[PDB]
């Protein structure tokens, strides 16, 4: 695919709150994966050979640790980005006057006002070089030029993450036909549910 | 709402006709008496249909051939058109088991451009041309040389002359006026009084003013251009053509009784005209007008009024009284109209579209629109004969019964495609009668189903004619028409519709 | 308004399954669509129809039927045998061209010529329902045998020859075979343009004013008093509407020996001469509404602007002020009010119609010379249908090869008015502000105009536009004693709405009993 | 609270199918979960190894006079050595040492890969598109070379798409609504003041469209053999499990295209209102919304356009010409006429018609068990978004939070 969206939202009330978002995303494309017949490596199965038909809690968190508690199934691959920069709109009329004065520099700038500038900064995925040459202009609180963006996004091809997924667990995983497998199922039901139980902020 | 969809309406059917003693068949159909317009529901299209019958008869459609007989199509053939190399027949029967092949032209032939066009049939009243009616590949041998430039040309056997007879007429005529007027006045009185003198002091004072501005400002532009390009002549041989085997075959199932609905459905399908000589060509039309007005309105008063006493003996009494009134009233109003109108023919959609852009072409790409028009013209000037004068012994038996036949039913085409038949549009359109139903066509600037949406607040009605009535009796025979069907007049009315108003002719 | 509420999509029951036809095995039946999803609502989640596989219990002949003629085995395709051996496979299954030792036979050779390329969307039916092309309804590649061919033109295409020093043209496109079932195809170059521009402004402006001074002495009184208006109006309106229409070619569809599609050959063959609603509809839905016999291609661009914009300001003011003395006392009082209002509207539509992505965007975009004459380049390679004339898809068959079907005719004209009535899209709810509604498979949308959003296009982001109403559909036919039944309509979905006009279609619709 | 959520428990066994040696369970989701309660990750069914009880029945039959690949599907003998591969696997023709008797007669013709691609399989919960079912390769041994109308190319139409035509469209629309308001007036009075402006557009660019054949179809080998694994016995989760691997619906016909869309939205306002009735009021606010969408094209072009219509920047018409071709390198399923994958199922298949209904019932369970419907109202009128096992609340209007909870 070739999905690219930008959204870039200000919002400021008094009566009093402000609050900006900016977002990217670039959605390369996605993948769907097969329910049955999977063919599992064979370290899987000789994981699943070590498995003891006993619950023993310990060596099914080895297992949970080593592949998974889940797989993604189905998900978007691609990029993805979100800036942040929230004002005091009290000092941002005086130091500036008006977004303007500052939009102009998206689509000429005055020292003192550097709070719209000292942007908090969220990537995800793309090769890491455009990324850090964004940063490098971000930071100075020059939006970056189509050039680098462009660059970045055709570095993302190198380099994608999982926008999007769904997750099954690997106890599906678990091929039909191995010895004992259904017990070995539910043993990894209850090594996923002792894995959220014990490391959970409840605790 | 102004607008009703009006559904068509065709007629009750005929009585059947006898049964044919060969085509064994009979015939019923139905004249179309009000096509539908404005998304009127369409009449069925079965204004045609057919019974079988029995042979009751013979008939001597037989029609001898001496020559050879093209197997599958029936055409028949010269002899001396047998192993000619050529496809003469429809179906190289012609050239089937021939011992030797006597190639007449060995060098290599093109047929003329746009040739095959001109084969085909036009309707003349709708100026469309139809399915074909001549075989222009077809050469009865040939190979004489003919060339233009340093091409070479097979000639038709159909075709007397397509000859590169290169003219080209230019026009341009631009008129630009402008007015302007203005008109400024000014109004000032002024009056002051005094008396003063135990005192007394009296004052009066008045002060008018009155000023006026009026402007108007009116622009006009007309510009039209108009190129007409010639770039062959054609001319049809008068004697002996060659039918193409659609129409052959479909004259041949001609009905030898008239029953129009069959002769309608060739018309329908073939036009009812054939061109015996043309000129092709190219045409480009530019037609540009605009109008701009201006009003600017100013009128201003103001009064100032006084009245001022003072009484003194101290002690003092007194009364002083003042006035000022002021009004401005403005107005500006300011209007274009603009209409464009590009029409071209002939040559390549490249330079077709580049020459519709609105702004006029440069001199390279008429350059090459006209280079275009050599290889796919126009026609420009037609001459043509109504269809039936192919109808012809040498083709088909009863020809002149079927030839009378199709002379009534030309006329009665000629009344039933008439589209004088539609409800006038709205906005100055032109209803097309367009199959069964009829299409207002809305000069841009007018739209919708009926043209009954413009933005303009007035536009000229052009004059449109109602239906001609019908044949008077003997003694003068006579028709009359009445401009009825859009009368001028409206919205600052266009021209009259031309004469002639009434129309008279022998019994 | 607010949205209305969702509707659930519902289908009646299976109809009882058609007897096994013996010639397919197969057992077919359908449902009624007794309401689509008009808003939000489950979809349902299955079809309308529904076959089976069967045993008949029962021979059927019929490919030994019409082998008079050479009946192919794959397909009922039935030719004249001159047609057999002729160098031309004239169905797909080739029978009439294996085994054709007697060479002979062939008719000629015309494979030089390719078939005229685009022809095959004149053989396409059609969907008056949905605007979209069905199954083929004509055969885009039977030529008959015929070596029938057309002129292309604007054959020539430049070439170079670096081995000599010409600059020629190529002559490959010279010539088109045209397929049987064309009467006409026939290349034209026109091109037409229509634009209209005008522009109305009107200010209107008045100031009224009052000075009011009186005073006197006996101790002192001094007074004045003030009125005063200003009323600004201004209206701005702009509007532009540019049509361009190139034709390139007509075409005309042959009115006799219509020879049919190989699919729609067979689906005909399928369908029981005893009506049967599912089979018909079924055919109905595969092959089109309707067929198409008349042609122009070419290529069209459309580009409208329209601009409204408006200023309204007021201000008024009433003023006193007093002083006196008899000790010096001053005083002073009034009221003053100010408005101002200020509207703007730009809509602009461009849309084209041609042969090319790339240069139709650029058109789309920008308006010029370039983008002129490279769309219309474009428009060599890629020609569009942009008008055609059409009639409902059964009289088809009054022309076929095949000879009378009337039964199957009558069959398929009943089917076609029920199926023209219960997949309308006045089942698709109130479509808000001008936009369209639209009824697929089960289902239904607003397409909602720029200017609108929501399920219904219900939520106009302004407060509100003049917009016409839209007939409800026609309630069922009237169980008719007289001689006449009768059907009533209304233009309530919805009603004209703010001013807007009224749909211009008839109330009521009367038909024999 | 917020709701971790909450599933039924399994339901009995099936018994053992046989063939298949496999006994099934399901278990439906009673609540998603919502508000950030823990996500129904767990599967919705189960499945176990067993002994098979009874005979099994074979599902090969001897297909008679038509050849029998490899891969089961049988081909008219016509198709033998034809060298179209119309198996998939060429035992169609690596019998053959000669006669090869080929189609399109050694005339210049390629595969199109947007006829390749047609099809697309469909899941109805979020329009996703998927592989076609359709094989796309077997060509029934015609030609029926089609032009590419973007290019001076020759492809062959693939036999299940009975027509692709490049009916090229493109469309522009823009509307610009732009308004502001002064008034300064019960005893009230009043300071109001608006600011406000909507600009909207949106330009898609149709390539094509094609139609699959509605009858006669050739589907591929797996789809075939996922419909053979297919349980006979209404097993909702590997119904389920077929539906996600190729979607409830496939198109049937569908356009293919690209498009660019930008909403560029403002309010800025305040209120002032005083008097006495028979009053203190103020309020201010500012609302500000870029969003821009590329769909389709290649990358290169497609973000340099994107950023284009974000920037104020005039667009040098070549960018978009640029993009607008490149479409034709990496078309987006713009549109498609859906139909139900059971439909697909093939008759004269073993079983097809039981098969067919069960996956009717499978596509209402999976329409009605992902469905919102089984999910907690929004507190203030936000629409609930079941995203992934877990429903959230957006609110369009000034309400706020994952239930709207607050203001």
């Amino acid at each position: 695919e070739t999905k690219g969206e930008k959204n870039f939202r200000t919002e400021h009330y008094e009566e009093e709150k402000m609050f900006l978002h900016v977002k990217g995303e670039i959605h390369l494309g996605r993948f769907v994966m097969r329910n049955r017949d999977v063919v599992l490596t064979t370290t899987f199965v000789d994981d699943i050979k070590a498995l003891p038909t006993t619950y023993e809690k310990g060596e099914y968190f080895a297992f949970l640790e080593t592949y998974g508690t889940h797989y993604s199934s189905s998900g978007s691959l691609g990029g993805l980005y979100e800036l942040i920069y929230v004002l005091d709109k009290a000092s941002m009329k005086r130091k500036g006057v008006e977004l303007k004065d500052i939009k102009r520099c998206l689509g000429v700038n005055i020292t003192s006002e550097n709070l719209i500038d000292d942007v908090v900064s969220l990537i995800r995925g793309g090769t890491r070089k455009y990324a850090f040459e964004l940063k490098e202009k971000l930071l100075r609180g020059t939006v970056i030029d189509v050039t680098d963006f462009v660059n970045w996004a055709s570095s993302i091809n190198d380099a994608p993450v999982l926008i999007s997924q769904k997750l099954s667990p690997i106890y599906n995983l678990v091929p039909v036909k191995m010895k004992n497998a259904h017990l070995k199922k539910q043993n990894l039901e209850r090594a996923i549910e002792d894995y959220i139980n014990e490391f959970s902020v409840r605790k | 709402v102004t607008l009703m969809p009006i559904d068509c309406e065709l007629s009750s059917w005929s009585s059947w006709t006898t049964c044919d003693p060969c085509q064994k068949k009979r015939y019923r159909y139905a004249y179309l008496l009000q096509p539908s317009q404005f998304h009127g529901e369409p009449c069925n299209f079965s204004d045609k249909e057919v019974e079988d019958c029995v042979t009751n008869r013979p008939c001597r459609s037989q029609v001898r051939c001496e020559g050879f007989v093209c197997a599958q199509t029936g055409r028949c053939v010269n002899r001396r058109l047998l192993c000619n190399g050529d496809n003469d027949c429809g179906d190289q029967s012609d050239e089937a088991n021939c011992r030797r092949i006597y190639k007449k032209c060995q060098h290599e032939m093109d047929q003329y451009w746009g040739i095959g066009s001109l084969a085909s049939g036009i309707n003349l009243f709708t100026n469309s041309f139809e399915g074909p009616v001549l075989d222009h590949r077809y050469y009865a041998g040939g190979c004489s040389p003919h060339y233009i430039l340093n091409t070479r040309f097979r000639k038709p056997y159909n075709v007397e002359s397509y000859t590169p007879q290169t003219q080209g007429k230019y026009e341009f005529i631009l008129k630009e006026y402008e007015s302007y007027s203005d008109f400024e006045r000014n109004v000032t009185e002024k009056m002051a009084s005094k008396s003063g003198f135990i005192s007394s002091q009296s004052d009066r004072g008045k002060h008018y003013i009155r000023r006026t501005k009026r402007f108007s400002h009116t622009k006009s532009v007309f510009l039209h251009a108009r190129s007409d390009l010639e770039v062959a002549h054609y001319k049809l041989k008068p004697r002996s053509l060659m039918l193409h085997y659609e129409f052959l075959q479909r004259v041949k199932r001609l009905p030898l009784e008239y029953s129009y609905g069959e002769y309608r459905d060739l018309f329908r399908d073939f036009g009812t005209h054939y061109i015996t000589e043309a000129v092709l060509g190219g045409i480009y039309e530019y037609t540009l007008v605009m109008n701009k007005e201006a009003m600017e309105r100013g009128d201003y008063t103001l009064n100032n009024v006084h009245a001022c006493a003072k009484n003194d003996f101290g002690v003092s009494v007194g009364k002083c009284r003042g006035i000022l009134n002021e009004i401005k009233d403005r107005n500006k109003r300011d209007t274009m109209v603009e209409d464009l109108v590009v029409l071209v023919r002939g040559g390549a959609s490249e330079h077709i579209t580049t020459l519709a852009y609105q702004e006029l072409p440069t001199a390279d790409l008429m350059q090459e629109w006209g280079d275009a028009v050599q290889y796919n013209p126009a026609i420009i000037k037609v001459k043509v004969e109504p269809l039936y004068e192919l109808v012809t012994a040498t083709d088909f038996a009863y020809s002149s019964t079927v030839r009378q036949n199709m002379k009534q039913a030309l006329e009665e085409f000629q009344k039933e495609v008439s589209s004088c038949h539609c409800a006038p549009c709205q906005g100055n359109g032109v209803p097309v009668l367009k199959g069964s139903r009829c299409d207002c066509i809305c000069p841009v600037g007018s739209q919708g189903l009926a043209c009954e949406v413009s933005y303009r607040k007035n536009t000229p009605i052009d004059g449109k004619w109602n239906c001609w009535s019908n044949w008077s009796s003997c003694s003068g025979r006579r028709k009359t028409r009445q401009r009825q069907c859009n009368n001028p007049p409206p919205q600052n009315g266009g021209s009259p519709c031309s004469g002639p108003a009434s129309e008279t002719l022998d019994c | 308004a607010a949205t209305p509420a969702a509707v659930t999509c519902q289908l009646s029951n299976w109809s009882e399954w058609t007897d096994c036809f013996p010639c397919q095995d197969k057992k077919y039946r359908h449902r009624s669509l007794l309401q689509p999803n008009k808003f939000g609502g489950t979809i349902c989640s299955g079809d309308i129809w529904d076959q089976a596989s069967c045993s008949s219990s029962t021979t059927c002949v019929r490919q030994a039927q019409c082998g008079q003629d050479f009946q192919c085995k794959e397909t009922g395709r039935c030719l004249k045998r001159h047609l057999v051996c002729n160098g031309d496979q004239d169905c797909l299954d080739g029978s009439d061209e294996d085994d054709c030792e007697d060479v002979r036979a062939i008719d000629e050779d015309c494979s030089q010529y390719e078939p005229i390329p685009g022809s095959q969307k004149a053989a396409l039916g059609y969907n008056i329902l949905t605007q979209e092309d069905a199954q083929s309804v004509y055969d885009a590649s039977y030529y008959g045998g015929q070596c029938e061919t057309v002129y292309n033109g604007e054959w020539r295409e430049l070439r170079y020859d670096s081995t000599c020093e010409r600059l020629y043209y190529g002559d490959d496109e010279k010539y088109f075979r045209k397929p049987y079932n064309f009467l006409k195809y026939h290349f034209e170059a026109l091109a037409d343009t229509g634009i209209s521009s005008e522009f109305y402004d009107n200010a209107n402006d008045l100031l009224s004013k009052v000075k009011k001074d009186k005073s006197d002495s006996f101790h002192s009184q001094d007074t004045s008093f003030l009125n005063e208006l200003n009323k600004y109006n201004e209206k701005k309106f702009i509007f532009t509407r540019i049509f361009t229409k190139v034709q390139t070619a007509h075409f005309k569809m042959r009115k006799d020996d219509i020879m049919l599609d190989e699919g729609m050959l067979q689906s005909l063959m399928e369908l029981p001469d005893q009506y049967n609603y599912g089979m018909y509809a079924k055919f109905i839905n595969d092959y089109g509404t309707h067929y198409i016999t008349s042609g122009s291609m070419g290529g069209i661009y459309e580009y409208i602007l329209v601009i409204d914009k408006a200023k309204m300001e007021s201000l008024g003011i009433t003023s006193r002020d007093i002083t006196t003395c008899f000790h010096c006392k001053k005083f002073g009082g009034g009221k003053t009010e100010r408005a101002r209002k200020a509207m703007a509207v730009e809509d602009i539509i461009s849309r084209v119609r041609g042969g090319s992505s790339g240069w139709s965007g650029g058109l789309a975009q920008n308006r010029s010379t370039i983008t002129y004459r490279s769309w219309g380049r474009s428009l060599k390679y890629n020609p569009v249908v942009i008008d055609f004339e059409m009639q409902p898809i059964h009289e088809v068959l009054r022309h076929t090869s095949l000879g009378p079907l009337e039964a199957k005719r009558q069959n398929l004209r009943r089917a076609l008015d029920q199926y023209l009535m219960e997949f309308n899209a006045c089942r698709c709810g109130p479509c808000f502000n001008n936009g369209v509604p639209i009824l697929e498979g089960t289902s239904c949308r607003c397409q909602c105009r720029l200017g609108s959003l929501g399920a219904a296009c219900e939520q106009t982001q302004t407060e509100g536009a003049k917009a016409d109403g839209s007939w409800s559909c026609w309630s069922s036919w009237s169980v008719c004693r007289a001689g006449i039944q009768e059907r009533r309509r209304e233009c309530d979905n919805p009603a004209p709405q703010n001013g807007g006009a009224s749909c211009p279609g008839r109330k009521v619709q009367t038909q024999a009993c | 609270s917020h709701i971790d959520c909450r599933m039924s428990p399994w339901s009995e066994w099936s018994q053992c199918d046989p063939c298949l040696r496999q006994m099934f369970r399901s278990r439906s989701i009673e609540v998603f979960g919502q508000f950030n309660g823990k996500r129904c990750t767990d599967a919705v069914g189960d499945r176990r190894q067993c002994v098979p009880t009874e005979p099994c029945e074979d599902a090969e039959d001897d297909c008679g006079n038509d050849f029998q690949c490899s891969t089961g599907r049988c081909i008219k003998m016509r198709l033998r050595c034809n060298g179209d591969n119309d198996c998939g696997d060429f035992s169609d023709e690596d019998d053959c040492e000669s006669e090869p008797r080929p189609p399109c007669r050694d005339r210049v013709v390629e595969e199109s890969e947007l006829a390749r691609t047609a099809g697309y399989g469909i899941n109805i919960l979020g329009m996703d598109p998927l592989s076609t079912p359709f094989d796309n390769e077997f060509y029934n041994g015609l030609c029926n070379r089609d032009r590419d109308g973007n290019t001076l190319t020759y492809y062959r139409r693939p036999w299940n798409v009975a027509s692709l035509i490049y009916e090229t469209k493109g469309e522009k629309n823009f509307r610009t609504e732009h308004y502001e308001e002064q008034i300064e007036a019960l005893f009230l009075s009043y300071s109001s003041k608006k600011e406000k402006m909507f600009l909207h557009v949106k330009g898609e660019i149709h390539l094509g469209r094609f139609v699959m054949r509605n009858r006669d179809v050739v589907l591929t080998t797996t789809f075939v053999d996922d419909i053979k694994a297919l349980p006979t016995t209404y097993e909702k989760g590997e119904y389920f499990a077929f539906l996600e691997t190729y979607g409830t619906h496939y198109s049937s016909s569908g356009s293919l295209g690209g498009l660019y869309e930008l909403i560029y939205v403002l309010d800025k306002a305040s209120m002032k209102r005083k008097g006495v009735e028979l009053v203190n009021i103020t309020s201010e606010n500012l609302i500000d919304d870029v969003v821009s969408l590329i769909r389709g094209g290649t990358r290169k072009y497609a973000f340099e356009l994107k950023e284009k219509l974000l920037r104020g920047t005039v667009i040098d018409v070549t960018d978009f010409v640029n993009w607008a071709s490149s479409i034709n390198d990496a078309p987006v399923l713009i549109s498609q006429k859906l139909s139900p994958i059971y439909n697909l199922v093939p008759v004269k298949m073993k079983n097809a018609h039981l098969k067919k209904q069960n996956l009717e019932r499978a596509i209402e369970d999976y329409i009605n068990e992902f469905s919102v419907r089984k999910c907690h109202t929004c507190q203030n009128g936000g629409t609930v978004i079941l995203m992934d096992g877990k429903c959230l609340c957006a609110c369009p209007f000034k309400f706020e939070g994952i239930a709207c909870e607050i203001s």
